[PDB]
């Protein structure tokens, strides 16, 4: 049966610069490296001496 | 000076690898990036740290520079 089931069986330089800040500009910078959306509303909303200048 | 000392580099690991060559199931993993993968996404892959540990070649020394300069940057940005 063995023997049966075997047979069935058998049977160049300036472009590497340009990439290089592609790569920089596209995964470098804008990685969330800032938070001021806060400071610069506090700031904006002081009347230091009318209209406040977010109100403007 | 950054392409300078990386492309360089990037030649020379990849004359040591294939002149030690020892053939194996995983080196043609690694040298597919050389004949595949474009320099589009050569280098998207092989400039990216900013956790503390990705896929990087054995250039490490530029890495430390790469993170100077862009600290240069942001602080001559106006990010403290």
């Amino acid at each position: 049966x063995x023997x049966x089931x075997x047979x069935x069986x058998x049977x160049p330089r300036h472009r590497a610069v340009n990439l290089f800040l592609q790569g920089y500009e596209k995964s470098w910078i804008e990685t969330e490296e800032h938070y001021f959306e806060d400071k610069l509303i506090e700031d904006l909303a002081k009347p230091g001496a009318r209209v406040d200048p977010l109100h403007q | 000076d950054f392409v300078a000392k990386l492309q360089d580099n990037q030649r020379f690991r990849y004359n040591e690898v294939m002149q030690a060559l020892n053939m194996s199931a995983a080196l043609t993993a690694r040298k597919t990036r050389e004949f595949r993968s474009p320099p589009q996404e050569q280098i998207n892959m092989l400039l990216n740290f900013k956790d503390d540990k990705s896929e990087c070649p054995c250039p490490e020394e530029i890495r430390d520079q790469l993170l100077d300069f862009h600290e240069d940057l942001m602080t001559h940005c106006g990010i403290e």
